[PDB]
């Protein structure tokens, strides 16, 4: 059951998505986007994405905090909706979860499922790299290279953020 | 023997409760000043474990320290009801004890025991800081005599 | 240029945090040039061997490549030892 | 590109990451480096119309090295047969399996 | 007096010293008296997994030396 | 081409400045005291607050 | 002080890395034999599992090219106890 | 494809359906946007981390940089929509029908 | 034997926290010309054990308007995450050795803030909500500066590993080559831990306990335990970053001695700072972090990018 | 396994304390005890009414600044590159570009809360 | 596609070098100098061929040279050596730094014996 960690985490990843995609109050929607973002670290972490896993988690953590601040200010209501207090949200939540359960049951039972496209259920471990042994994480080398190689990416991203600050000033100040 | 076990689990919880009373920060009038003096360096209520806490939910004891007017009565009963059990009320001063020097007024409640159940009555107008401390230590001896578990074992 | 030499006093009077930060920033952008040691940093990062140093197929035309690791050809790091 | 300025000005703005067989930091090789390199050399200079028909073998291998779709069906068949013979008590694994 | 605050600090300190002392003792206990091997990079893991095979008892912390060469 | 489903559409403003609403973006009303350390024990300070 | 100490730490890192460069030929020789050893065992104990299957060719490559293709964890550890697979797969990531 | 993809892509599709099916609050529809990029983030990393294609390890990072920019750009527009109507409801944004 | 090692970590932490609630009361008393607890046991040594027992046999009130699930969820998440930010800490051997320890600590301190946000929201009370949103304002104030200040110091260590910081500081502490970052790091730890002068999410003189004004008994203790566990953790992390202690593998205990001493002296300075200053206004907190610390934190980040390059003292990746 | 056990133990303990906290004491619940707290007087309106955000602009800019720090954490590794000329220039370019972004926001009165 | 060619388990057999990691690291700077010809010849083949099934005989001569290296240590001064790698073995990171006093014995002995 430990050889299927990456599958179990992915299942929770989807379950978290159905939580906020059915769209309850943004308070619980953000909660489901925190769980998906944390097990998103888990999936990326098992593949060797230690830095990448923690960066999406850390970035999405501060992102939802601002969304919680904004929800109380602008997207609230006397009776915040949860997944069990609205026929439309409960329908979306149940429709999503059942759709996932049938995927999990079939892929596990038959070691393969064909939800439109063929997927192989032997386990995610079958594809990993067998060999490696260097004093470094190839992930960090790639990210660290952003400054010696990706000069062009640095400029367009850095410029976009600077224009991003000017943009939000103009938009809000009317 | 079970009677022994409850006798020592009841000494215990009584010790815990009396050794850590957190009064609600709540003073109505003059008598609040002597209540500050009980917390001031000379008497140091903190050395006994007593710590004022603003929220009623985090409080154990209500010291009624001042006159209770008819306007104030609904609020004193609201905050009292919002204290988790077990909760104890200390009536401090003559105004809280029984109207005191506004007893015959039209806007005063003639004793806080008309509104909340009182455990200790500290007399004085105001009770000196040491007289209030005598009352608090008298409440601790009252908790020390409670027998919740001993009475449950014989239910 | 007394106008700026007095403009420094005013800002130094009102907002010394900005004065400190800009001066620190200026040095972070300027001293890299004016240093006899900035060249070494490149040298040392290129002396750290992360991969295998793969051997060449000797063909009798490359007397500049040492036949043994303890041979007196190839590059030295004695500059790094005594650095 | 639509306006192929990069080749005109000789500045590599973004070609260095388009393929995974390019120069990489510390000469770390990609897993399917050889499978890509062969497909790129085979189909270089002949155009996509000819490449889609002439370099088919190299691209099929490259596609195989990436998504291992054929490798995992072979593995799946072996496990499915093996887990069938065990349930029938016909096959015995050695100590090292 | 201020020195009557020290009994609390002592009990605190001796509670903060235990977490670090237990880790060193247990790591030493469960690795044959040696520090737990650190593997920050795939290379050290390879050497670790190799030590486990070279040990012949499936413990990576059991070290074989010259006496093991034949 | 007028239609029942467009019988209530109206021409837009001349300058494209739809009139401002009269939404009662009301404030939060909070009881500050009596039971409050800063209220001196007997002050009910009602406060309309914008944030 | 952080100049001198960091320079020293760089010389200690070079020393650590050189030692690795001395032993890599040995660990590469062992790794080659280990990989081939495991593949041969899988093949031997995979012709017997599927002797009764029609159309199966034991050991047939999925790749048209005859080049040597590094096996993935599934091929190399396909028929082994989950004890070994888990250590081989997530052992390093999960180590502490 | 591997069985991890079956669920990462199933996450993207749900968040896409979630976006295309509005309810009331505009905020909720901005969280579906963020849901997509998260799934797109995870999908890229697995492919890039598994292929050992190192130089694209900076790709998921650059994805996040412009992900928050749309989050920022959306929240700027949601503030101005709220100030006008006191709510983020999308039903109110219907002046331009005519 | 790992599970035994977790308990030898968790249990002392709870005991240390229980008695930091006594050392604090005592130090604040003597700094105020009084005595603090000295009745309930010799020198008030049993005062923590009457606090703790009393809270757990007191009925816990779940507000009528509260959201039951997330009201209960929030406290568990607080004490749960507070104990987690200890496992990477090297003392001198960490429970879990992480190649990215410092990030994992930033990530957990970001996720910990959602205990306050949900507890205040789940309370469905105006004072709870007002305090809960003072946690939002506070996090926006210190996170950008907290991350950069950490970054500017790792450019001297050369890695995110927390144990590597010990090898970095084997000659001299990092408070000599970075006393400006240290000064700002200390302030941001106060604001991260919600400690005076930055105790704005509770603000008793303002909001009557703030975010946890509806909690009682055990659920309220878990918020009180969690906050004090983070005081110790952030000062243990502070003793590592800037006051590196020398580690001797053959006699590791000596590290823990000098290490614990430095984390009590820092943990005392939180207590000392509480008795000495008034409270900030939560809008004056962002201007402190954004219009003073942040400009100087950016300027020192460029400085600590240049300095290793223009002096040849770039630390090893290892 | 070692890390997951640490997480499982940490949160199980918290859950056990909350479980003991809720089932151990003697409960006595009635309508007035559980009413929302607001200093002894009945609250006016809901706690779920809108609560204006006066730092709404700074909160947005936090997201973008939050992303910058994610572009700078690779810096300790980026300094180990043999191509230090390019790294240093592009490193001081993001920080200065970030610094300018703060200057424009600061000067244009974007940091000051609305009134 | 054809049958993946594979060597016989007979020809994959060699007398392995069974000395733990600390033994190798402690005897690495000398190993690099003494067994550099079979090692560098094997490694050149290993990139040149890009196939492990080819460079197998050369992967034997790497082992046999390693065994001879550790044998010369055993015959002469294996006591300064065992005093050395036991100090490397102790460290969690196996640090050369924490044992320069035990290293000088081993270094100077081979500078006399061999
Ligand atoms: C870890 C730390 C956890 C806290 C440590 C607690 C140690 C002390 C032992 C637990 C005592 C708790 C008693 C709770 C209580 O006051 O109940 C009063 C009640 C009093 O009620 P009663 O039993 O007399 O009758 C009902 C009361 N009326 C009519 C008002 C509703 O006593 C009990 O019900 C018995 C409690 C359990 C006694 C057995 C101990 C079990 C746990 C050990
Ligand atoms: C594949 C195609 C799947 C189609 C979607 C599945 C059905 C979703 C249910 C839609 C629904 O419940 O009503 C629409 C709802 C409108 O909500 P509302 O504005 O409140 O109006 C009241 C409703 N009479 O609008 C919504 O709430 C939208 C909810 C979206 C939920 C998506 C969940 C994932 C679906 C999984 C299938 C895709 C994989
Ligand atoms: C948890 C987390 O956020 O990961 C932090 C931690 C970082 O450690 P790492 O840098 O990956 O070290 C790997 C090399 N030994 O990660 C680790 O050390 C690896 C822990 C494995 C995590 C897999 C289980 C995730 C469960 C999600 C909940
Ligand atoms: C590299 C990182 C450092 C740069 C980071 C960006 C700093 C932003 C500078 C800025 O925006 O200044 C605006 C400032 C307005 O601030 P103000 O209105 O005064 O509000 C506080 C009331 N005292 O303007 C002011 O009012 C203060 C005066 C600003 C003058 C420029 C700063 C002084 C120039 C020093 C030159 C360098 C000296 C060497
Ligand atoms: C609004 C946009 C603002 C963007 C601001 C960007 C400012 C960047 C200023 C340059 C920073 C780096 O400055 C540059 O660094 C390198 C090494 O790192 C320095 O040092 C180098 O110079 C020469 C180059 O052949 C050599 O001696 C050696 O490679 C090295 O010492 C250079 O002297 C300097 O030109
Ligand atoms: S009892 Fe005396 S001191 Fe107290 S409030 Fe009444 S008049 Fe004032």
């Amino acid at each position: 059951m430990m050889l299927y960690i990456v599958f179990i985490l992915s299942v929770i990843f989807v379950m978290g998505f159905v939580g906020f995609s059915s769209k309850p109050s943004p308070i619980y929607g953000g909660l489901g986007l925190i769980v998906s973002g944390g097990v998103g670290c888990g999936i990326v972490l098992n593949f060797g994405g230690s830095f990448l896993g923690l960066m999406v988690f850390l970035i999405y953590l501060g992102g939802m905090m601002v969304v919680f601040g904004y929800t109380t200010a602008m997207a609230t209501e006397q009776y915040p909706e949860i997944w069990l207090s609205n026929k439309a949200v409960l329908g979306a939540f149940v429709t999503g979860l059942l759709m996932e359960f049938f995927m999990v049951y079939y892929v596990l039972k038959d070691k393969e499922v064909e939800v439109v496209f063929e997927f192989n259920g032997l386990g995610d471990w079958v594809i990993y790299d067998t060999g490696d042994s260097g004093f470094f994480s190839e992930e960090a080398m790639g990210i660290a290279a952003l400054y010696s190689y990706g000069t062009w990416l640095v400029i367009v991203t850095g410029w976009s953020l600077l224009i991003g600050v000017v943009v939000i000033m103009e938009i809000t100040r009317g | 023997r079970g009677e022994y076990v409850v006798a020592k689990l009841d000494d215990l919880i009584n010790w815990a409760r009396r050794s850590s009373l957190w009064p609600m920060t709540f003073g109505l009038a003059c008598c609040a000043v002597e209540m500050m003096h009980m917390a001031a360096p000379r008497y140091d209520m903190d050395r006994f474990g007593v710590v004022f806490r603003a929220s009623p939910r985090q409080s154990d004891v209500m010291i009624v320290a001042g006159t209770l007017t008819n306007k104030m009565a609904p609020a004193l009963r609201k905050v009292y009801d919002q204290m988790p059990e077990p909760r104890y009320v200390v009536s401090m001063g003559s105004c809280a004890n029984g109207g005191g020097y506004y007893h015959y007024s039209y806007s005063v409640v003639r004793g806080c025991d008309r509104i909340v159940p009182v455990d200790i009555y500290v007399p004085g107008c105001p009770p000196t800081a040491e007289a209030l401390l005598y009352g608090i230590l008298q409440l601790q001896k009252k908790i020390k005599r409670e027998k919740r578990l001993r009475i449950w074992y014989r239910r | 240029a007394e106008r700026v030499a007095a403009f420094l006093k005013n800002v130094w009077a009102k907002e010394p945090v900005l004065v400190a930060s800009f001066a620190i920033a200026g040095l972070a952008v300027i001293l890299p040039t004016l240093s006899p040691y900035t060249k070494y940093s490149l040298m040392i990062n290129r002396a750290t061997p992360y991969n295998y140093p793969v051997p060449l197929r000797d063909d009798g035309n490359m007397p500049d490549v040492p036949s043994h690791p303890q041979d007196p050809q190839g590059p030295s790091l004695e500059w790094l030892k005594r650095l | 590109p639509f306006f192929d300025v990069q080749k005109r000005l000789g500045v590599d703005l973004d070609r260095w990451m388009t393929i995974q067989s390019a120069e990489q930091p510390h000469k770390i090789p990609s897993r399917c480096h050889a499978f890509e390199k062969e497909w790129i050399e085979c189909a270089h200079g002949i155009g996509s119309i000819r490449a889609e028909k002439e370099c088919k073998i190299e691209f099929e291998d490259f596609r195989e090295c990436l998504l291992r779709q054929k490798t995992m069906k072979r593995l799946h068949a072996i496990r499915r047969q093996r887990e069938k013979l065990i349930k029938e008590g016909k096959y015995t694994p050695p100590p090292h399996h | 007096m201020w020195f009557e605050v020290l009994p609390g600090i002592a009990v605190m300190g001796v509670c903060l010293f235990i977490p670090g002392m237990a880790t060193a003792r247990i790591h030493r206990f469960s690795n044959g008296g040696k520090e737990k091997r650190v593997a920050h990079y795939p290379y050290q893991w390879y050497l670790m997994e190799r030590d486990r095979r070279v040990s012949g008892v499936n413990r990576s912390y059991v070290s074989k030396g010259l006496e093991n060469i034949d | 081409y007028p239609t029942k489903e467009t019988a209530h559409w109206k021409p837009p403003p001349w300058n494209d400045v739809d009139p401002p609403k009269d939404t009662l973006v009301s404030n939060l009303t909070l009881n500050f005291g009596p039971q409050h350390p800063a209220a001196h024990g007997v002050l009910r300070l009602v406060m309309e607050l914008s944030g | 002080s952080m100049m001198k100490w960091n320079r020293e730490r760089r010389r200690l890192q070079i020393e650590d890395f050189e030692a690795r460069i001395a032993l890599m030929p040995l660990l590469q020789a062992e790794k080659d034999r280990r990989v081939l050893q495991m593949l041969r065992e899988n093949l031997e104990e995979e012709a017997t599992v599927m002797k009764d299957v029609p159309g199966w060719k034991v050991g047939e490559s999925v790749f048209h090219t005859t080049r040597w293709v590094t096996p993935m964890m599934g091929e190399l550890y396909g028929l082994r106890a989950s004890e070994e697979v888990l250590s081989a797969t997530y052992g390093f990531i999960w180590y502490t | 494809m591997s069985m991890v993809y079956m669920n990462i892509m199933m996450a993207f599709t749900v968040s896409l359906v979630g976006l295309l099916m509005y309810r009331s609050h505009l905020m909720s529809s901005l969280l579906c946007l963020e849901g997509m990029m998260l799934s797109l983030f995870v999908m890229a990393a697995l492919t890039i981390l598994n292929s050992h294609f190192t130089l694209a390890s900076m790709m998921p990072i650059i994805l996040l940089v412009f992900a928050a920019c749309e989050a920022a750009l959306g929240l700027s527009l949601l503030v101005m929509v709220s100030n006008t109507y006191g709510t983020d409801y999308v039903q109110n944004l219907n002046l331009l029908q005519c | 034997m790992f599970m035994i090692n977790i308990l030898m970590l968790i249990i002392p932490i709870l005991l240390a926290v229980a008695f930091l609630t006594l050392v604090e009361r005592k130090v604040l008393g003597y700094m105020q010309l009084r005595k603090g607890p000295n009745v309930v046991g010799p020198y008030g040594l049993l005062q923590p054990i009457a606090d703790a027992i009393k809270l757990f046999i007191k009925e816990p009130l779940r507000p009528a308007t509260s959201s039951a699930s997330m009201f209960i969820l929030a406290p568990i998440m607080a004490l749960g995450l507070a104990l987690t930010m200890w496992i990477p800490l090297p003392m001198p051997y960490p429970l879990i050795n992480m190649n990215l320890g410092v990030l994992f600590m930033l990530a957990m301190s970001s996720l910990a803030v959602y205990s306050i946000l949900w507890s205040g929201w789940a309370s469905n009370s105006k004072y709870a909500l007002i305090g809960a949103l003072r946690a939002v304002a506070q996090t926006i104030s210190y996170e950008v500066t907290l991350a950069i200040i950490l970054l500017s110091v790792l450019l001297m260590s050369g890695s995110f590993t927390l144990s590597t910081l010990i090898t970095t500081q084997e000659q001299m502490w990092l408070i000599l080559p970075a006393w400006p970052l240290a000064m700002m790091w200390f302030i941001s730890t106060l604001a991260e831990t919600n400690r005076a002068p930055f105790d704005l999410t509770e603000g008793e003189s303002e909001l009557v306990s703030g975010f946890n004004v509806e909690y009682a008994a055990g659920p309220f203790a878990l918020f009180f335990m969690a906050e004090y566990a983070n005081i110790i953790m952030m000062n243990i992390f502070t003793a590592i970053l800037f006051l590196g202690t020398s580690h001797n593998p053959h006699m590791p205990e000596l590290y823990t001695i000098n290490f614990t001493i430095k984390s009590l002296l820092l943990t005392m300075s939180f207590l000392w700072i509480r008795a000495s200053y008034p409270r900030f206004r939560y809008d004056q907190l962002m201007h402190l972090l954004w219009k003073n610390f942040l400009p100087l934190t950016l300027a020192l980040c460029m400085w600590h990018v240049s300095l290793p390059i223009l002096t040849s003292g770039i630390p090893p990746q290892t | 396994m070692n890390l997951m056990l640490a997480l499982l133990t940490n949160f199980t303990l918290a859950t056990l304390l909350v479980i003991i906290a809720f089932w151990l004491p003697q409960l006595n619940v009635y309508s007035e005890k559980t009413s929302p707290y607001e200093c002894g007087f009945d609250p006016m309106g809901s706690a779920r009414l809108p609560f204006s955000m006066k730092f709404f602009l700074v909160a947005i800019t936090f997201l973008l600044f939050d992303l910058e720090i994610a572009l700078l954490l690779p810096l300790p590794w980026a300094s180990q590159t043999a191509n230090l000329n390019t790294m240093l220039t592009m490193a001081l370019f993001l920080i200065i570009l970030l610094a300018v972004s703060l200057a424009y926001e600061w000067t244009q009165k974007g940091l000051e809360w609305t009134e | 596609p054809g049958i993946v060619e594979l060597p016989s388990l007979e020809d994959l057999k060699v007398q392995e070098v069974k000395v733990s990691s600390s033994v190798l690291k402690a005897a690495a700077h000398h190993y690099g100098a003494q067994c550099d010809k079979p090692n560098k010849e094997f490694m050149l083949c290993r990139w040149e061929e890009k196939d492990p099934r080819r460079c197998l005989e050369e992967g034997k001569l790497v082992n046999q040279c390693a065994l001879e290296f550790f044998r010369q240590i055993k015959r002469h001064c294996a006591e300064p050596f065992t005093e050395y790698w036991t100090c490397i073995d102790y460290s969690g990171l196996q640090l050369f730094r924490r044992c320069r006093k035990q290293q000088a014995q081993f270094d100077e002995c081979v500078l006399d014996k061999l």
